[PDB]
This record gives structure tokens, C-alpha cells and sequence, in this order.
């Protein structure tokens, strides 16, 4: 019971009360002291937890650890003892993001008279000292500075009342360090390359610039709520403590540090003239506001309805354009490179839940942001655009596809390849897949019809062709007859024995015919593949066969991207074709004209994931089997791991070799015909290569020797190398 | 660690298949380990293609089984979606449940598992039982309830 009640109450304070917060902190303060005799360990645990899991409540709980320290010095000393232990653990386990919340909780305690202001400074001095450390990854040297600077919004003001001498010498080594960092990763992490309207800044430079405006403002920010402010009477005479000498953990080969980031920015106060002035991009208020909002989503991501509510009720010290901050932060997460913190579809419905909660004001802002995103499309990164398309099209389908399409009339007279028209075409294509062809033709104006998606009709070769000069024609006609008759494999094989030339012609007449007679639904085509599965495994026993199947299937369904995708997927899972073949198919000349369409990549990544999932699965089995006949298996599971990983490496190897080949071909041709290198085709192609790295950087890391010395070498065009070097900078 | 673990969208519903064999205990053990979902309120004309496109947003789908009129053998207004992993089914439960599929608000529920015969409406008239007593008009489910 009691155990239970404590955790309940510890949370109540953070939650929205119905009696001034200060009161609750007053009460809970004593209550907790009264229970210290019997429940010291639990309360000591509960607080260390809320400290690393409820950052958005940082100051409500620091206060609490204060009122307590103001009634039991020895207690505070124990809490501060745990915190350091808890912090040393998070660090050793590579859970750096959790550490920051700890390191930041300590910081604010100094404002609660619990930790010696001078004490904090000594630790930070050691954090920055990491910048000197020799032969360590920059992402490591980066995290300590970030942990330091991100704290100042809380500690800085009072941490400036003391040790300014060293608290100047630290900024000194920082400034020095900040100007010596390589920024190779920025181009690969920016959502937009355009400097206007808003520059997308490297996260440390942006924060550095933020501290400055604060420092030069005498460290007086006006957002961070401080309950420990209305308790100066008590906290005053409290006896602070001293954090033991903190020696940052030595960089090991098992260390993994957060990747660098780029600050997503799309709004400024002019985007909301008639609304409370929006904190500027270089104001710490902006940082803190987005930080808490990001943390709120991190705490409630699993429950969308609770999530919207915690966001909308966010407590701001001084009024701010909340709705705008909520939308900006959600897009900041959806469009985050390499990946969003949470599953993509979560942002879609989260936004819906926010529109249902603030019916009168959220929708307009969301509609304003959509407009702005569309207008800045010209320099948005391909990976984000895809995300934009899927979000917007899925969003539309929840609001009867109602949108003011004429607002985007400008796309109508642009090269079909330009980002705007292409974006519209893709969005519409996506809307069709969530409903049907005719429905979409009906939602857009007559002027847009040209951008609507083609009717997804099957294309039989030997069909009502009547153009019979084609090879295997009659053979196909027998097949059609057999299939409609519940033919068997051997029978079909027989029909196929009468085919003149790995036999390309046999494949084509089989596929063209089998697919045509199952073109009514996905479920038909599937069973079709399952029934005559044996035939497939025969005709396509070779890679040429595998490749030819994909080629004929594409010939048949080129007007129905969703069909093509589900078929390839089904084919891979039933081993009618393998990923290598799918990869070669993607870069094949037969797809050259559709190379920049979304479905092509949606398929390639879905193939890569199946490969990855597969590898992971077998590895685990070995893992479990190794944790125990039982041997003959581990002998076998080992072999399977080998093959799986080998085929995985080969998939990345081929994909990269193909990218290098087509990009060089373009670069050379251009550098010969004195033509522009920056074509729409180039943009998609170079950014698609970048995406391979972004989506699977973890797996790719295992190939550094091969990648660094065998593929992406110096004889390669710098435009291609650039992509590789950007990737290496992610964990450099 | 603490109550942040809250996952109300993934919790078991009140529904229980009355034709299932085992205890309520055996049905519940299957439900908490399932990868297959029950999808309700579709229109009679909602296709497998649409279902695939929306439900794939939460992970890869293994199979989709359309609910049918036991006697007419036509789309009934419900279906079963089966994922390869429960994590993906949970996300559908979390972010797809309660949203629009083919212009109508759908509801997902954990399902013990598909078995031959689960695809047919148990509705007295062939369709879903739900439609026998519906007193509302629904042009996606054939107008008024069967008792009308
Ligand atoms: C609704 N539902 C169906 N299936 C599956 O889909 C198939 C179609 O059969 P139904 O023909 O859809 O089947 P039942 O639900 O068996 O019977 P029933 O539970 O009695 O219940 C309720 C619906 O009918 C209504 N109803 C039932 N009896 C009465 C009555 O006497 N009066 C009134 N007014 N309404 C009633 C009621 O409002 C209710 O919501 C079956 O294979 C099921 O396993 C579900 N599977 C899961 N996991 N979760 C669900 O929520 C679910
Ligand atoms: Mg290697």
C-alpha cells in the first residue's frame, strides 16, 4: 500500500493540481519527511527516478529535494549521493540522453540550496576538460559541452555569482573548442539547405549563440518556472553539499555517443503577428520551450490523447504562442535526420488529437504550417519530403481530402520534375491508395487533373492484344486456359515445355499470364504465387531469372505501384527472388524513367529491412540457443548467421556500387558537356544515396574497412565522397 | 519504471469470442501475445488494398482476411489484419485505432487468432450480429439494421 501511495503523491505535485503548486510542495515536503524513518530507500528511489524520467518537471522536483534538504541535511546528502551514482551508471551504459537530465537536475539543485554553487563549477570544469582528451570521438567531446551549456539556462545565473574566473576560463576553452569542431555532418542533417527564411543551425553553434544572449543579458531568462523561488525563506538557511570530484568515464571501444544534430526552425514572431511575441531563435526561452515539449512527447508518446493534453496545458511562465511551438516541435521530430524519435504515424494522429482539443485555434496554425512547408519545398531534403507526402496524404484522408488546392496553382506551370509539382503528384498518388482513383480525380480542381495518378489497371501482354506476332503467344493462351481450369504445377510445366529460348521467354509468358488472372485483388495474386510457387522456384532458379521475373512483373503492373510493392515483398518472403536481385532491379534501365518516384525507394528500404530483420532474428535464436541436439543446432545457427550477415553485406555492397556507377556517369557526362550538375534527377539520386546511410548507419558501420578503403576512395568524385564523409562524421 | 508505462490503447477490450474453445484465461493468454487484430466498422466496399495501405503504416502486414456474409459470401464490414511482430500490432492499436479508413472511423481489437470460420458474420441474417439490431442509417453497411 504505502509504497504505492508515495509514488502516487510524488507524481501528484508534478501533475496539474487544484490548489497552488507551492502548497502541494509544502505538504508533500513534510509528509515525505515523516515517512523517512521507515521509507527512506523508496523515497530516495522515487526521486532519483522522476529526476531522470520527468525532465519536463525538473524544477518542480528540485524544489522538493530542497524543502526536504531544508528539514534533513543528511537526507539531501544521500539523494545527492544516489544521483551521482545513478549518473555514473547512465554514462557507462551509453544512455547519455538520460545523463543530461541528471546532470541538469543537479545543476538546478544549486538554486535550491542543496549543492554548493562552487561545487557544480568544479564538475563542469572537468566536463569541458574532455575537449582536451586525446584520441577521442568529437561526438564525445561534444556531449560534455552540451551537457554543460544546456544546464546554464538553469544554473548559469547563480553559477555566475561565483568562480567567474574559471567560469570564464571554461567559456574560453569552449569557444576555442567550438571553433575547432569539424562540421562535415551538417549538409547531411539539414532539413533545408536554403539559408532563408531560416538557417538550420548545427545544434552546438545554436546553443552557444543562445547562452551568449543570456550571459550578455546578465543570465536573466524569463521562462523556466522556479517554484524554489517562493520558498527563499526556508531554502535560505539550508545547508548545501559538495559533489565529489567527478572524473568523466574513459572513452572505450564500447562507448556510443549521441549523433550531432541540426536545429529545425520554421517559425518566427512575424508568423503570428496577432499573438504573444514568440521567443527568438537565439533566445534560451526557445530552447527550453522546445526541450520541454520534446520531453513531454517522449513521456506520453504511447497514449495520443494524454499526450495532446499535456502539450496543450504546458505551463509557460510568461505567455507564448503555444500552438505554434507545438506544431513546430512536432514537425521538428517528424523531419528529424537521420530518424524521428518515434514511429512516424504517431505524429499524424497526435496532430489530429490536438486539432480535436483546440478546434478553434490549432487547425489554422496547422494549415499555416502546411502552406509554409509547401512553399519551401525547393530545398527540402528528399528524405523529409517523403515524410511530408505520407504525413499530408494520410492527414487528408482523415478530413475527407479537403484542401484548398488552388493555393498551390504555381506548381501547374513548373517543370513536372520540380519539387512542388512532384510533391503534389506524389501526395495525390498516396491519397488514391488510401481510397480509389475516381475519388481523387473528384477532389482536385480541373486544372490539377494533369497531376492526378494514372488508373491502376493491369497490362497483359498476350491479352486482348490480338497482336499475336509475339513469341510464346499461344503458349500463354494455353496457360490462361489451364489456370482457369485449376491446373496443377506439372501440368503448367508441361504447357511450358513447349517454349523456345534460364529461359527468358518461359518466365514472361508464365508471369504475364499468372498475374493477369489474379489481377482482381492482392489476395488472388498472393495465393497465385503460393500455388504455382514451385514453378517460380524453377524458372527463376538463377539471378537472371529472379531479375527477369521482377522485370516482367513491372511490365505488367507499372500502373499500380502499390501492387508492385506488395508483390515484391511477398516474393522476397517466399524466396521467389532475393534482395540482391531487387537491388539490381531498382537500378535497372527498365526503371530509369520511374527512378525518382517514391514507390521505388519505398520498396528498396522495405527489402533492406526484411534483410536486417532476418539477420537480427537468427542472431537472437543463436543467442538463446547459446544460453543453454542442442549443439547440432548452435552449429547450424552459426552457419545461418554467417550466411545471413554475408548476404546483408552484399546487399549494401551492391547498392553502393550501383549508386557510385550512376552518379559518376552523371558527373562525368556533365563535366564533359559543360552542363549543370544540379539537376532534379541529381538531387533525388544524391539524396537517395545519403538516405541509405541515414536509415542504416548502424549496420553500415560494420563495413568501414571495405567502405573506407575499397569503395568510397579518393579517385571517386568529391560529390560522391562527400556523402561518405558526412556519414563518418556522425560517429566521429 | 513508474506509471509512465501507461499504455491504455494496448489494453485488452471487453470483447470475448463466445465460440473460442478454451477458458477466458486461454483466450486472454492468446490476446496478450497476439499479432493479429480485429478491425470493425469498415464499409461493405472497403477493399483489402485500402486496408493494406493504412495498416502498413504501423509495420509490415503478413495477411489480411476480409469478413464475409456467411451465406452471401460478400464483404461484411470487418476484417482481420495480421502482423509479423506484436510491436507493430501494438502501434496499429495505438495510432490507427479510432481513425479513418476509407472515410469511416474504425476500431481495432486484439484477436486470439484467425481460424477457419472466423471470417463469417455470425449475424442471424448472414452479416455481422451488430447489423441485426442497428437502429441507425449507414449507407456503407446497407442502410438500416436488419430488423428494419
Ligand atoms: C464485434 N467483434 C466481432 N469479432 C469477430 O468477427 C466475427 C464476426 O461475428 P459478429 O457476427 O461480428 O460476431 P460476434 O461478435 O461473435 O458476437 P457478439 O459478441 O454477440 O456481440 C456484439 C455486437 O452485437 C450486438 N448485440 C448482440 N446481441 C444483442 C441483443 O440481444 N440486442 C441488441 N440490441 N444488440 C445485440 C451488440 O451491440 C454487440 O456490440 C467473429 O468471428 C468474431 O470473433 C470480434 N473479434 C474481436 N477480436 N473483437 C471484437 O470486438 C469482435
Ligand atoms: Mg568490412
Amino acid at each position: 500500500e504505502t509504497e504505492d501511495h508515495l509514488e502516487s503523491l510524488i507524481c501528484k505535485v508534478g501533475e496539474k493540481s487544484a490548489c497552488s503548486l507551492e502548497s502541494n510542495l509544502e505538504g508533500l515536503a513534510g509528509v515525505l519527511e515523516a515517512d523517512l524513518p521507515n521509507y527512506k530507500s523508496k523515497i530516495l528511489r522515487l526521486l532519483c527516478t522522476v529526476a531522470r524520467l520527468l525532465p519536463e518537471k525538473l524544477t518542480i522536483y528540485t524544489t522538493l529535494v530542497g524543502l526536504l534538504n531544508a528539514r534533513n541535511y543528511n537526507f539531501g546528502g544521500e539523494f545527492v549521493e544516489a544521483m551521482i551514482r545513478q549518473l555514473k551508471e547512465s554514462l557507462k551504459a551509453n544512455n547519455y540522453n538520460e545523463a543530461v537530465y541528471l546532470v541538469r537536475f543537479l545543476s538546478d539543485l544549486v538554486n535550491c540550496h542543496v549543492i554548493a554553487a562552487p561545487s557544480m563549477v568544479a564538475m563542469f570544469e572537468n566536463f569541458v576538460s574532455v575537449t582536451q582528451e586525446e584520441d577521442v570521438p568529437q561526438v564525445r567531446r561534444d556531449w560534455y559541452v552540451y551537457a554543460f551549456l544546456s544546464s546554464l539556462p538553469w544554473v548559469g545565473k547563480e553559477l555566475y555569482e561565483k568562480k567567474d574566473a574559471e567560469m570564464d576560463r571554461i567559456f574560453a576553452n569552449t569557444e576555442s573548442y567550438l571553433k575547432r569542431r569539424q562540421k562535415t555532418h551538417v549538409p547531411m542533417l539539414q532539413v533545408w539547405t536554403a539559408d532563408k527564411p531560416h538557417p538550420q543551425e548545427e545544434y552546438l553553434d545554436c546553443l552557444w549563440a543562445q547562452i551568449q544572449k543570456l550571459k550578455k543579458d546578465r543570465w536573466q531568462e524569463r521562462h523556466i518556472l522556479r517554484p524554489y523561488l517562493a520558498f527563499d525563506s526556508i531554502l535560505c538557511e539550508a545547508l548545501q553539499h559538495n559533489l565529489p570530484p567527478f572524473t568523466p568515464p574513459p572513452h572505450t571501444e564500447d562507448s556510443v555517443y549521441p549523433m550531432p544534430r541540426v536545429i529545425f526552425r520554421m517559425f518566427d514572431y512575424t508568423d503570428d503577428p496577432e499573438g504573444p511575441v514568440m521567443p527568438g531563435s537565439h533566445s534560451v526561452e526557445r530552447f527550453v520551450i522546445e526541450e520541454n515539449l520534446h520531453c513531454i512527447i517522449k513521456s506520453h508518446w504511447k497514449e495520443r490523447k494524454t499526450c495532446a493534453a499535456q502539450l496543450v496545458s504546458y505551463p509557460g511562465k510568461n505567455k507564448i504562442p503555444l500552438n505554434y511551438h507545438i506544431v513546430e516541435v512536432i514537425f521538428a521530430e517528424l523531419f528529424q535526420l537521420p530518424a524521428p524519435p518515434h514511429i512516424d504515424v504517431m505524429y499524424t494522429t497526435l496532430l489530429i488529437e490536438l486539432c480535436k482539443l483546440q478546434p478553434g485555434s490549432l487547425p489554422q496554425v496547422l494549415a499555416q504550417a502546411t502552406e509554409m512547408l509547401y512553399m519551401r519545398l525547393d530545398t527540402m531534403n528528399t528524405t523529409c519530403v517523403d515524410r511530408f507526402i505520407n504525413w499530408f496524404s494520410h492527414h487528408l484522408s482523415n478530413f475527407q481530402f479537403r484542401w484548398s488546392w488552388e493555393d498551390w496553382s504555381d506548381c501547374l506551370s513548373q517543370d513536372p520534375e520540380s519539387p512542388k509539382p512532384k510533391f503534389v503528384r506524389e501526395v495525390l498518388e498516396k491519397c488514391m491508395r488510401l481510397s480509389y482513383h475516381q475519388r481523387i480525380l473528384d477532389i482536385v480542381p480541373p486544372t490539377f487533373s494533369a497531376l492526378c495518378p494514372a488508373n491502376p489497371t493491369c497490362i497483359y501482354k498476350y491479352g486482348d492484344e490480338s497482336s499475336n506476332s509475339l513469341p510464346g503467344h499461344s503458349v500463354a493462351l494455353c496457360l490462361a486456359v489451364a489456370f482457369k481450369s485449376k491446373a496443377t504445377n506439372d501440368e503448367i510445366f508441361s504447357i511450358l515445355k513447349d517454349v523456345p529460348n534460364f529461359n527468358p521467354l518461359k518466365i514472361e509468358v508464365f508471369v504475364q499470364t499468372l498475374l493477369h488472372l489474379a489481377a482482381k485483388s492482392f489476395s488472388h495474386s498472393f495465393s497465385a504465387l503460393a500455388k504455382f510457387h514451385e514453378v517460380f522456384k524453377t524458372l527463376a532458379e538463377s539471378d537472371e531469372g529472379k531479375l527477369h521475373v521482377l522485370r516482367v512483373m513491372f511490365e505488367v503492373w507499372r500502373n499500380h505501384p502499390q501492387m508492385i510493392a506488395v508483390l515484391v515483398d511477398k516474393m522476397i518472403r517466399t524466396q521467389i527472388v532475393d534482395c540482391a536481385a531487387v537491388a539490381n532491379w531498382i537500378f535497372s534501365s527498365e526503371l530509369s524513367r520511374d527512378f525518382t518516384r517514391l514507390f521505388v525507394w519505398e520498396i528498396l528500404h522495405s527489402t533492406i529491412r526484411k534483410m536486417n530483420k532476418h539477420v537480427l532474428k537468427i542472431q537472437k535464436e543463436l543467442e538463446e540457443a547459446k544460453e543453454k541436439v542442442l549443439e547440432e543446432q548452435i552449429e547450424r545457427l552459426q552457419e545461418k548467421v554467417e550466411s545471413a550477415q554475408s548476404e546483408q553485406k552484399n546487399l549494401f555492397l551492391v547498392i553502393f556500387q550501383r549508386f557510385i556507377m550512376i552518379l559518376t556517369e552523371h558527373l562525368v557526362r556533365c563535366e564533359t558537356d559543360g552542363t549543370s550538375v544540379l539537376t532534379p534527377w541529381y538531387k533525388n539520386c544524391i539524396e537517395r544515396l545519403q538516405q541509405i546511410f541515414l536509415q542504416h548507419h548502424q549496420i553500415i558501420q560494420q563495413y568501414m574497412v571495405t567502405l573506407e578503403n575499397l569503395l568510397f576512395t579518393a579517385e571517386l568524385d568529391p560529390h560522391i565522397l562527400a556523402v561518405f564523409q558526412q556519414f563518418c562524421a556522425l560517429q566521429a | 519504471l513508474k506509471a509512465l508505462r501507461s499504455d491504455s490503447y494496448v489494453e485488452l477490450s471487453q470483447y470475448r469470442d463466445q465460440h473460442f474453445r478454451g477458458d477466458n484465461e486461454e483466450q486472454e493468454k492468446l490476446l496478450k501475445k497476439s499479432c493479429t487484430l480485429y478491425v470493425g466498422n469498415l464499409s461493405f466496399y472497403t477493399t483489402e488494398e485500402q486496408i493494406y495501405e493504412l495498416f502498413s503504416k504501423s509495420g509490415d502486414i503478413k495477411k489480411i482476411i476480409m469478413g464475409l456474409d456467411k451465406m452471401k459470401k460478400t464483404a461484411c464490414g470487418f476484417c482481420f489484419v495480421e502482423y509479423y511482430s506484436r510491436a507493430d500490432a501494438e502501434n496499429a492499436m495505438r495510432y490507427i485505432n479510432g481513425t479513418r479508413l476509407d472515410d469511416r472511423i474504425i476500431r481495432t481489437d486484439w484477436d486470439a487468432g484467425f481460424k477457419e470460420g472466423r471470417q463469417y458474420g455470425r449475424g442471424r441474417s448472414g452479416g455481422q450480429v451488430r447489423d441485426e439490431y442497428r437502429q441507425d442509417y449507414d449507407a456503407g453497411r446497407g442502410g438500416y439494421g436488419k430488423l428494419a
